[PDB]
């Protein structure tokens, strides 16, 4: 996180919050989410790669 | 002097020459209930265990049969030395483990200890000391000869 | 979140409730 | 009569003896007026009655059971018979030992 | 059945007295050593003295069976005089040691029978946990490895017995929630977390709400007033009726007047989080009964924030952060590095979708400690699995097995062997 730019700070907060926020919103199926989907620890490491990349 | 110091010995033996008539009468009774405790109550906990005595006391007294209500059960059927002999063979003092001590010494069908913790095995390992007991599995590739070692010897054998 | 929160306490009644329990068709 | 059979040996008869009026019986055809060896085999097959019950009891409640057997009766039985005779030799060891003691401290 | 009728069944399981004496023991060795050295110095005094005492009674039964002659013509009744004269004397000087046994019993028993009581209490409700979700299954083992933290790795480490006993107790219902929760679901930790505030409530100048808490548990499961319907003024009818079934509570009898009364109390006890507030009532109150009697009308009324007046009533009796710690991520570090024997392996029972070989991989990075993961399901990975566990004992590096799961008779000599 500490790497530069200093907008990654930013940057990895909102995409944890975004992954908090989804992966919450599986407790009250089927009004969060229609289907059980697994928002598991693997697309967070994608999506923390890509924002790096 | 002889006579002072066995006066209150002579008071003892006075009441329990007068009491062997009582105990004659309990005998049939007592050792009812000590057989059935001893070779039905074994696999059951304690609440179990004080519960199926309970029935066949409460039997018992619905049958006129008159058995000591006043004596315990380990007391009944336990020695004072082979008591002391098997808290020193690393036996716990729980009333639980004296009965099952004596069901383990005076058994009939070879019996199959079931032991979370290991203290019946170390407790039998400690008694058997004299004997040279033998401790083997049933997993083990060298376990019928074992007990077939055990079956010529006549030594005493732990599965 | 009511729904949600009603069931589960109705399920840690219940489980409390079978851990007491210890202590012609 | 496995019961009866096994414990006819001993001397189980007592010359007093009061029928309860409650009359527990679980055995039936138990002939009338019962003896002492009578009224203690028909308990044994009480005790072995109240065991099927017991363990039955269990098995609704919901705990693991184990089943019971005949040979856990002819081992009981033989616990009683072992039981008995050892007891009744050791009071009458320890009786004779008291009156020769009485004996000698009168003398 | 063919097996269990040709052998006699004996269980060497665990006792409430038997534990509270064991937890007894090891309370005064960890405290008290010289005082717990000397009372089993005398237990094994008295011990001796009674068999001294048993030979004496066997040796003079025999001597005077066996005179063979008058008693006044023999010296050898003389030598049995002078040895019973001497027993006498030492079963008279045996009441000195008694009384020293009796002061040593009434002071332990009054310095720590509450504590041994809770040791039984928390243990069996911890083995009587396992009936819920078929996972957990505590054994003696882990209930002692929770004492040796306890009473050998004092936070704040003194020299003050009477305190120390409270911090103890305090130590010891915090330190098992933790070790027993850790591995848990989220919905069981609320229900561990009150029934060891019930074992605390049973074990402390409070008065025991034995009624109450019947109430609490079988409320629902009880009969009701059949077609008395209250009226529906600003409760539904499910409200009426969980007012009625608690109506028979004899601190709780005016309510259907109470809750018409206080007319203006429509958001304290509806809608709103009546958690923080609550109305109405149950002589000065303890707070912990305060507590009670919020719980049994949060549950009559609004039963959606039951688990939040749980939470609550567990914070005002155990302590506001007493299970603020499963929230926190899992230092799994420490846990493993300090309070996982090698002989026990560490189990990772997880969720679908939500691995744990990230975490233990995570581990080995961190701590620079060298693992062979080996996915179970094949001979090969059997083989390899062996190979690995016994290279690992023999040296000390770590083996990780992935997907235990998958084979259960295999699972079987694994443990076996781990033992």
């Amino acid at each position: 996180i500490c790497k530069s730019p200093n907008e990654r700070a930013r940057l990895y907060f909102l995409l944890a919050w975004f992954h908090a926020i989804i992966q919450e919103r599986l407790r009250y199926a089927p009004l969060g989410w229609s289907k059980k989907y697994e928002f598991g620890e693997s697309d967070l490491r994608s999506a923390c790669d890509t924002v790096d990349t | 002097a002889l006579l002072k110091s066995l006066s209150a010995e002579r008071e003892r033996w006075e009441k329990t020459s007068e009491t062997f008539k009582n105990q004659m009468s309990t005998i049939a009774g007592d050792c009812l209930l000590s057989a059935a405790f001893i070779a039905y109550a074994g696999y059951f906990d304690q609440q179990m265990r004080q519960n199926l005595f309970t029935t066949w006391s409460h039997h018992l007294q619905q049958a006129n049969i008159q058995f000591r209500t006043d004596i315990a059960r380990t007391e009944y059927l336990s020695n004072a030395d082979e008591r002391l002999r098997w808290q020193a063979s690393s036996l716990p003092a729980d009333d639980l483990c004296t009965e099952n001590a004596i069901m383990l010494k005076r058994f009939n069908r070879y019996p199959l200890i079931i032991d979370p913790s290991g203290q019946a095995t170390e407790f039998i390992m400690n008694e058997y000391k004299d004997r040279k007991i033998t401790r083997t599995s049933f997993l083990d590739d060298a376990f019928r000869k074992n007990l077939e070692s055990a079956l010529r010897f006549g030594n005493p054998l732990l599965v | 979140e009511r729904v949600l929160l009603t069931t589960q306490g109705v399920d840690m009644i219940s489980k409390m409730l079978k851990m007491q329990m210890l202590e012609t068709l | 009569q496995v019961g009866k059979e096994f414990t006819s040996k001993m001397d189980l008869e007592k010359p007093n003896y009061i029928v309860p009026d409650y009359m527990p019986v679980v055995y039936d055809k138990l002939p009338q007026p019962p003896s002492h060896r009578e009224a203690i085999v028909n308990s044994c097959v009480f005790v072995h009655q109240t065991l099927h019950q017991a363990n039955a009891r269990l098995a609704k409640r919901g705990g693991r059971t184990m089943a019971i057997t005949p040979r856990h009766y002819l081992d009981f039985i033989n616990h009683y018979a072992n039981l008995f005779h050892e007891k009744r030799s050791e009071l009458e060891e320890q009786q004779m030992h008291l009156n020769v003691g009485l004996r000698k401290i009168k003398e | 059945p063919d097996l269990c009728s040709r052998v006699t069944f004996v269980n060497f399981t665990v006792t409430r007295s038997s534990l509270q004496s064991q937890c007894l023991n090891e309370v005064l060795k960890a405290e008290r050593p010289d005082v717990d050295e000397k009372r089993s110095d005398l237990l094994k005094l008295q011990g001796e003295f009674q068999l001294r005492l048993r030979q004496l009674e066997k040796s003079l039964l025999q001597a005077l069976n066996e005179v063979k002659g008058r008693i006044l013509d023999d010296d050898t009744i003389i030598t049995t005089l002078e040895n019973l004269k001497r027993e006498a004397a030492e079963v008279t000087r045996k009441v000195e040691e008694t009384d020293i046994v009796m002061q040593e019993v009434e002071t332990v028993s009054q310095q720590y029978l509450p504590l041994s009581t809770a040791c039984s209490s928390i243990y069996f409700t911890m083995e009587s946990l396992k009936q819920i979700h078929f996972l957990y299954q505590y054994s003696l083992q882990f209930f002692l490895d929770i004492y040796h933290n306890v009473l050998y790795e004092n936070p704040n480490l003194v020299t003050d017995h009477t305190q120390r006993l409270s911090i103890i107790t305090k130590d010891l219902f915090q330190v098992a929630f933790n070790r027993v929760a850790r591995g848990m679901l989220h919905q069981d930790h609320i229900t561990f977390a009150m029934l060891l505030a019930r074992i605390k409530l049973k074990g402390t100048g409070e008065p025991t709400y034995d009624a109450e808490f019947q109430h609490f548990l079988r409320g629902n499961e009880i009969v009701l007033s059949a077609g008395s319907t209250p009226r529906i003024q600003g409760l539904t009818v499910e409200q009426a009726e969980a007012v009625v079934r608690l109506s028979c509570l004899p601190a709780f009898k005016d309510l259907i007047a109470k809750v018409q009364a206080d007319e203006q109390f429509g958001i304290w006890l509806d809608s709103s989080s009546p958690e923080q507030t609550v109305p109405y009532l149950w002589t000065p109150a303890t707070p912990i009964g305060q507590a009670i009697h919020r719980l049994l009308l949060i549950q009559a009324f609004r039963p959606d924030r039951l688990l939040a007046m749980a939470h609550m009533f567990v914070s005002t009796n155990l302590g506001e952060s007493f299970m603020s710690i499963m929230e926190q991520p899992l230092d799994l570090t420490h846990i493993v590095g300090t309070e996982v024997k090698p002989n026990t392996p560490v189990l990772m029972c997880s969720v679908p979708g939500y691995d744990a070989s990230g975490h233990v991989e995570d581990l080995a990075a961190e701590q620079n400690t060298q693992i062979t993961s080996i996915a179970i399901g094949s001979a090969e990975g059997f083989n390899q699995a062996d190979k690995a566990i016994n290279t690992a004992v023999k040296s000390g590096r770590w083996v990780m097995l992935k997907n235990v799961h998958l084979a259960p008779g295999w699972l079987m000599q694994l443990e076996k062997k781990l033992h």
